[PDB]
DNA sequence: AGGTATGGCACTGGCCGTCGTTTT
DNA sequence: AAAACGACGGCCAGTGCCATAC
């Protein structure tokens, strides 16, 4: 209750007290995030770029559309892109009423478009082109961050943005970079925790047959899943291609081999919710990690000769951007409460430091800082605030 | 008298009857039928009169027995007590220097013995005032001397004293020097050496109503005594034709020449390292008491030259009209909101993106080029065959795994072999070689990295560089362009056997056969110089506005874009980027030469408690606004004429179309509840030129041809002075305003010859210089009478000339003497077009400081609420609370009239023309401009006045709408 | 002619994808075609954060929202396009099977009133945003919500679906200050794309009347067959949001200085697939033209999607091996963009190798040799310029940030 | 015998400094 | 290992030309 309350005053989240409840943000049919939570978002986003995708000769960005078109196959329930204009398109004359009632059913399930479901079909139907950029060398990957849309339970939509990586593999050695994948994604999930021993990891087995991997995060209530790996083996290509497999070789041990394929995806509003929850655990203070907080640090002004003050404000909230830090302008509020309210609105937007400018800066140059975590406060010299805080980002980084 | 002889209308009956006595003289009828027998060989005795309607005033009550009388008494009462301050300084007996400089903030007093105490004021009735200005800091006043008739003074600023991590960069009047006393005679006078700049520090200079202070400048005597031309500036330097006399009693001006001259003695020692303009605020604290010492040894000697030059000038420029209209010239003061800022910035940006798109095509042409390099197939260019294509050499000192296991050894292994690898810096040399691969030209056009203002790629590059016209491949009439080293830019002509390094012969005859294809020797126009010595080819200058002698030095100036749209001049990169080129350069010209003094200009905003009620009490006052003011730094005397001279806003341009920084002057702006009211004078130098004329030959108005045409010619009828001379020659109306405008400043033959060669392209020279010849007898005649006589200006240059020749030159209406630098005793016939010159401009100023002593006596005289503004030559503005701009402009007009009769009357002509007894209009605005409906749209604020700022248009008004406004009282009653 | 040639580059370097009869003009400005290739990806995210950088980093008060992809809930009937529909809700005039006959029109009213929508625009969601958004700022009126994404668009055997990505700024200014925030906001975009154009003249501006008779503004690119437009500016006054928000006016206000006004909407959307186009245009094409034959994308430097090429010359495979290891480490380390060129055996020479990685707009090639080894210097070719130069390699690295960093200010 | 002033940039030659090569 | 010198790049003053004003 808490937690969500706080989140919704301090707009992580979006909507209203009514729309807020928790089944709602599991199932992705929430009004909405508020802006600090699409700063989180992107926070997460890019470390799980820069820790997949970057550092690998042979991972490529692909681009799968939102939705697929021509002819689906029948019997699924599922959403369809039909219009009421070709309602009236379909009786180019009145006589076609003949059986239509049940007919009509068949021939919207026949020929119509469809929302994505996931990201693997996107990424399947681009593995025959992507093969000429390894110079076929059979072993790359290929990953995209994306929204897909499910059915939920007169249904209705969740939207949920999911980071998806497929990896192709000789057969031979499948299940070992199955086991190299599991250890590194729940690596990257158990760095930023604060108790990572409530990230875990499961066997599982598919109903044919194949292996896979299950993580999860133990919430308050339960475990609730968050990613999953599969080794698919090689029956959605062969579907997605008959006839002549000699375009779908590539190179192993010198030899044309039809490649084995590995499935992963992580759902991020899952992990955005999990973080929250691990980041609260009488002071109330949300804990979040310095490489993801989403707001760095605030600015204000002390007592007297404001349009002094402002300008070296300025100053300084510009040299902090330069160089790529993000900051809160408190001290366009006139700092009209009391301290212990504004030390409070911080602790609760998670902001790292509070910096305090006065007329004593504009005689010395002293400024106070405060750190989140310690509650502790210093003088420090204005001049060398900006180098302190890119060591201790990278001082987090780095650990 | 509704007419005189001759039948030109005349002042009105009771105006001359109030300005003039009855008593009168006749002209005489031999001078009457001498007049009229030379208007009929003209042609001009038949008239095309338009009666104009007539006018009465009551004038303000003048005294004595005549205008100059009254205009005496005027000038006296002003300058009286200045005067007196002024008497004071020439027999005051200084103690000795004080023996070390105090240190505390603020002003200190000191005594004999050289005790300092602490006292608020100077409370002096005349100083000798020096400040100092650390250059680094930016324009606060740092520290001062000053010497009384009895006292040492210095005075040391607050940032100097204390230490602080900063300071507002915004000025108040709080950081000024405080100098006027609160509310003895007290009419402060205050000297110095180029004294505007000491003024421009003073904190109660800047308060909107006035203040009873006034300043001389010895810079400005000594241009009035022995200042040197500007042409005789460079013989001097040079000389540290044939006369020589002069050098011995003239020098420059800077402070130290000027004490050799007038005192002598031991010379003055400048500090060596220069603090106050290369060092830093640690360095004046540091050296504090030598920079102390030197700041009170310039001071002294200021006040030893001042003793010298007093009794000099009041000899050499006597009349009282001119010591009152320089000490008026110095109060100029300029009204500015925060609007400036915002000019400031969107001139600045509008700047910036336009040099980044001319630069950015300039720098893909020069990256492009580089490809010339293999195979040396630039020898075949025609252009750029001639650059520096040399390298310079670089200088030394003498399968299928699986995951992997140990990422973490891998990763280890490859940063140390990287950090192994890195460590071999130590066999570098120690300086950085720049670019030895990319070749000499294009190195040239990148900055090193060592500058903190690098960038990638070739960003130095600018139109105005030689070799931007090579690689745009300039073509003029289907010819290459070359640069000759003595003549400048010019064109190479192919096809010449006998010579008369691999392109000569063959490229270029290849491109102009294709050129002829697309349609002795074949060319013709500065002739082939066969000193450039180009194999092949002939070479030919491009000719120049001022004809075939000078040079041109860039084919980027404006004078070549009519021949861009005409086709002659090409580009090859194709049609839209030469003209384009041009078009920027024209819009960026001025901002480019300006940016920094206009940018640098020192504001000081006035607080909420020193405003006036009238502002503050008004609908149109707004808070959060600013309002403040700029001084400008005007020298009251800077020319041999006596002009005043100002770096920036005496040359300040007019808003133009196209032209990026024009609104400058549009920004100078009336506060709430205030206005500008000014005038400029119509055609002022003819008019004077004619008069003279006039007075020479028979002592009427309109005796001589040149008159009547200055007063009668009506341009509807072919009577004109422009159309009179495009009737003796044909030429165009246009062309004869050039050539008439030339002749009065003294041109002759060479200069006509010359420009009706421009002209037309038909004429010989025989022909051109036997035109010139007829022009020249039919506009001021023959040199003499026997074996200047029978011209229509004949007898404006007799006077002329015989006032230059006298031993002592004086301006015919105030008696100013020129200066002993050219009197004919030091100068026999040396600078004589300068001479004759100083007659003219010299009147111009007497005209200047008649006006200006006219409108302070009436301000005075009817409590008006206003100030003086600003003059530039030949106009002057006053600003004026909006209460009282209709009565201003009468005084402007009655300020007009007394000024043109007082003229006539020194020349001993009793009467005045009534065509010009008054301003075609007077203007009330809120800003200054050219005219008074122009909205200024700039490339830099295209919506113009009305929608940015909502300044609107304005009022300009004759003398008869001023009349139904006032009912012809300057009285507050109406 | 020249468009092909462009369009065979884009294909075979992979900006583009898919088939030439799915690249025609119409296919490509729709947005129907297959999707782009990798490079095409990493150029318009570079894309999209210059647009991120210069319109929300800066910018003290415009914060980032996060409108949905489709409208839930109840309709106005009558909209034409598609609707999410399905064959399982279908049922609801099916509850007797022999029901036939022209009677169906009625279904009509049931699919238009319970069926939700796919977004057309980002302003709508925006809007829904402005009461609960309006306390970050404590009212104070100048303020901004910004985003990006895909909008899907009806084109037209009957129909299609258009993808576009898309990027808008609703800003809320008190009413008098409306035009002056015009031309400000006009002034800045159109500087912001030309400062990225090499032939900054292609793009333009003019001034429009909407229906209604509201000002607004259009941006322009000319495309070699004709301009196009790229984005589009109005003054929407205050109407959209009354009709968001009946009822009592007392929660729209804002603080304008003292005094409380309701704000004039301005709205800002450009399209970034066509400005990804643009400026592979631009990029892309008299004895300096007639005789420089080479082809090359000057794409600039902030913009183009690979930096540094990596190659080896011929010597010890595992020194050298490991030094380049070492490099392309260090490089990703500091967000530098590299190609693993000395992974793939080295079949062409180097001609070749210059000429791909030209039609590829790669900046920088490095070259490590034997020499290398003993000295620690390393070759470098410019793009621009095709000259070589020696560097010390422990220099490198703030090298190119020095070059990329001071892109930004050329 | 075209007048009086202001000021900018591009270019050239002369000079002192210091770092690397030939030396007590 | 202190001391001698030579070549080269950096700094400034001076000359030339173009741009504003009346």
């Amino acid at each position: 209750e808490a937690l969500l309350e706080i989140c919704q005053r301090r707009h992580f989240l979006s909507g209203s007290k009514q729309q807020l409840s928790r089944d709602s943000l599991l199932s992705g049919c929430h009004p909405g995030f508020g802006p600090l939570g699409v700063e989180l978002r992107k926070n997460l986003a890019a470390e799980w770029w820069t820790s997949v995708v970057v550092f690998r000769e042979q991972v490529f960005p692909v681009d799968a559309l939102h939705h697929k078109p021509g002819p689906l196959l029948p019997g699924d329930s599922a959403f369809r892109l039909v219009s009421a204009e070709t309602l009236r398109e379909i009786l180019q004359d009145k006589e076609l009423s003949k059986e239509q009632l049940v007919a009509f059913l068949e021939n919207v399930l026949k020929t119509s478009g469809k929302l994505r479901e996931n990201l693997l079909h996107g990424a399947l139907e681009h593995y025959v082109n992507c093969l000429d950029l390894v110079n076929k060398r059979l072993p790359y990957g290929l990953a995209q961050i994306g929204v897909c849309f499910h059915p939920v339970f007169v249904k209705s939509i969740g939207e949920k943005t999911e980071a998806s990586l497929v990896w192709f593999t000789p057969p031979r050695t499948s299940n070992q970079w199955l086991d190299f994948w599991l250890r590194h994604r729940l690596q990257w999930w158990r760095k930023f925790a604060m108790s990572p021993s409530n990230f875990s990891s499961s066997d599982c087995q598919d109903e044919e047959g194949r292996k896979g991997n299950k993580l999860y995060y133990n919430f308050p209530w339960g475990k609730e899943l968050i990613e999953t790996l599969w080794n698919l083996g090689d029956h959605e290509l062969l579907h997605m291609y008959p006839g002549n497999v000699s375009k779908l070789h590539g190179r192993d041990g010198r030899k044309n081999v039809v490649p084995c394929v590995l499935s992963v995806n992580g759902d991020l509003d899952r992990g955005m919710l999990a973080y929250l929850y691990d980041s609260f655990q009488h002071r109330k203070v949300l804990k979040l990690h310095p490489c993801l907080a989403p707001i760095k640090v605030a600015l204000d002004v002390g007592r007297g000769p404001t349009l002094e003050l402002r300008q070296v404000c300025q100053g300084l909230f510009n040299e902090l951007l330069e160089n790529g830090i993000s900051v809160w302008p408190g001290y366009l509020e006139t700092m009209q409460s009391s301290l212990e309210q504004l030390y409070s609105k911080y602790d609760e937007m998670s902001i790292l430091f509070t910096v305090l400018v006065t007329e004593t800066t504009l005689e010395n140059g002293l400024i106070h800082l405060r750190s989140r975590d310690t509650t502790m406060k210093e003088m420090m010299h204005i001049s060398k605030l900006k180098d302190f805080l890119i060591k201790y980002i990278s001082s987090a980084k780095n650990v | 008298l509704r007419h005189n002889p001759l039948d030109i209308q005349m002042l009105s009956r009771g105006l001359h009857e109030q300005i003039f006595g009855q008593g009168g003289e006749m002209p005489g009828e031999a001078a009457v039928r001498r007049s009229v027998e030379h208007l009929q060989k003209h042609g001009l005795w038949g008239q095309p009169a338009v009666p104009l309607p007539d006018v009465e005033l009551r004038l303000p009550p003048l005294y004595g027995d005549n205008l100059d009388q009254h205009f005496r008494l005027l000038a006296q009462k002003q300058s009286l007590p200045y005067l007196e301050a002024a008497n004071l300084l020439l027999q005051a007996q200084l103690p000795p220097k004080p023996p070390a400089w105090a240190w505390a903030e603020g002003w200190t007093r000191y005594g004999p013995e050289g005790e300092a105490v602490p006292v608020a004021i100077p409370e002096e009735r005349a100083l000798v005032f020096d400040v100092e200005v650390c250059l680094a800091e930016g324009t606060c006043p740092t520290l001062a001397v000053a010497i009384s008739p009895s006292a040492w003074y210095s005075w040391c600023s607050q940032r100097l004293v204390e230490e602080r991590y900063s300071w507002t960069s915004q000025l108040s009047p709080a950081d000024l020097i405080p100098l006027e006393v609160p509310t003895d005679w007290q009419e402060q006078l205050v000297v110095g050496h180029n004294v505007s700049f000491d003024r421009a520090h003073i904190r109660e200079q800047y308060l909107i109503q006035g203040s009873r202070m006034r300043f001389l400048d010895t810079m400005s005597m000594h241009m009035a005594i022995s200042g040197l031309s500007s042409f005789q500036r460079s013989l001097w330097i040079a000389a540290k034709i044939s006369s020589w006399d002069w050098l011995d009693i003239s020098s420059v001006n800077s402070l130290a020449e000027v004490h050799r001259l007038y005192v002598g003695g031991p010379p003055l020692e400048k500090e060596p390292r220069e603090l106050f303009v290369k060092g830093t605020m640690k360095d004046i604290r540091e050296n504090f008491q030598d920079l102390m010492q030197y700041c009170a040894q310039d001071v002294w000697a200021t006040h030893e030259v001042f003793q010298q030059q007093l009794p000099l000038f009041l000899e050499r420029c006597p009349h009282p009209v001119t010591l009152a209209g320089m000490l008026e010239m110095g109060v100029s003061y300029l009204p500015v909101n925060q609007n400036w800022e915002r000019y400031l910035a969107e001139a600045q940006g509008t700047y910036e993106e336009l040099q980044r798109e001319m630069k950015k095509s300039l720098m893909d042409l020069a990256n492009d080029a580089c490809q010339l390099l293999s195979g040396e197939r630039y020898k075949e260019d025609p252009w750029l065959w001639d650059l520096e294509w040399d390298l310079q050499e670089f200088k030394q000192k003498k399968l299928g795994p699986c995951s992997e296991e140990e990422e973490f050894q891998q990763d280890v292994m490859a940063r140390a072999c990287l950090q192994k690898l890195k460590g071999t810096t130590e066999l570098l040399p120690k300086r950085p070689q720049h670019l030895p691969g990319h070749p000499g030209w294009y190195r040239k056009l990148c900055p090193r990295l060592d500058d903190p203002a690098w960038t990638p790629g070739p960003s130095l590059l600018s139109l105005q560089m030689r070799v931007t016209p090579k690689l745009m491949a300039l073509t003029w009439d289907g010819f290459p362009l070359h640069y000759s080293e003595r003549h400048g830019w010019g064109y190479l002509v192919p096809g010449r056997r006998d010579n008369l390094v691999v392109c000569p012969y063959r490229a270029i005859e290849s491109l102009y056969r294709k050129h002829c294809l697309e349609q002795p020797s074949y060319h013709h126009g500065n002739g082939p110089y066969n000193d450039v010595d180009i194999p092949g080819c002939w070479f030919f200058k491009l000719p120049h506005k001022d004809g075939n002698s000078c040079n041109v030095g860039s084919p980027f100036a404006k004078d070549f874009l009519p021949k861009m749209e005409d086709g002659t001049l090409q580009a090859g990169p194709g049609g839209a980027s030469g003209p384009r080129a041009l078009e920027i350069n024209k819009m960026i010209s001025f901002w480019r030469n300006a940016h920094k003094r206009i940018s640098s200009q020192m504001v000081v905003w006035l607080p909420r408690s020193a405003l006036p009620r009238a502002v503050i009490r008004h609908p149109d006052y707004d808070e959060e606004g600013l309002y403040g003011a700029i001084l400008p730094q005007v020298v009251t005397a800077g020319t041999i004429t006596r002009r005043a001279v100002e770096p920036t806003w005496l040359t300040a341009s007019n808003a133009r179309p196209d032209r990026v920084g024009s609104e400058l002057k549009a920004m100078v702006q009336a506060p709430p509840g205030y206005t500008l009211v000014g005038a400029d004078v119509d055609s002022q130098e003819l008019w004077i030129a004619a008069v003279l004329g006039d007075a020479h030959f028979a002592g009427m108005h309109g005796c001589t041809a040149f008159g009547w045409m200055t007063l009668q010619g009506r341009k509807s009828r072919g009577t004109d002075l422009h159309s009179k001379t495009a009737t003796t020659v044909g030429i165009s109306r246009e062309h004869a305003k050039i050539f008439n405008y030339g002749r009065i400043y003294g041109a002759g033959q060479p200069f006509a010859e010359r420009l009706l060669m421009q002209f037309n392209h038909r004429l010989t020279q025989q022909e051109a210089a036997e035109k010139a010849q007829q022009m020249y007898a039919a506009t001021k005649g023959l040199r003499w009478y026997r074996l200047w006589k029978g011209g229509t200006e004949s007898e404006m240059f007799n006077k002329l000339e015989s006032i230059a020749t006298s031993d002592i030159p004086r301006t015919p209406v105030l008696g100013c003497c020129i200066s002993r630098a050219l009197e004919p005793s030091a100068v026999q016939e040396e600078f004589m077009t300068s001479r004759v010159n100083w007659v003219v401009q010299s009147s111009a100023v007497d005209y200047l400081h008649l006006m200006l002593v006219a409108m302070k006596w009436l301000f005075e005289e009817f409590a008006i609420d206003g100030r003086f503004c600003i003059s530039i030559h030949d106009e002057v503005r006053y600003l004026v609370r909006e209460e009282d701009r209709y009565r201003a402009a009468l005084a402007l007009q009655i300020t007009n009239l007394l000024t043109r009769c007082m003229f006539a009357y020194k020349l001993g002509l009793n009467d005045l023309p009534q065509s010009v007894a008054f301003f075609s209009a007077v203007d009330i605005d809120r800003c200054l401009r050219k005219e008074v409906t122009m909205d200024c749209k700039t490339p830099s604020n295209p919506t113009g006045m009305e929608r940015r700022y909502g300044i609107p248009q304005g009022e300009a008004l004759d003398i008869y709408q001023i009349i139904e406004l006032t009912k012809g009282s300057l009285e507050k009653r109406s």
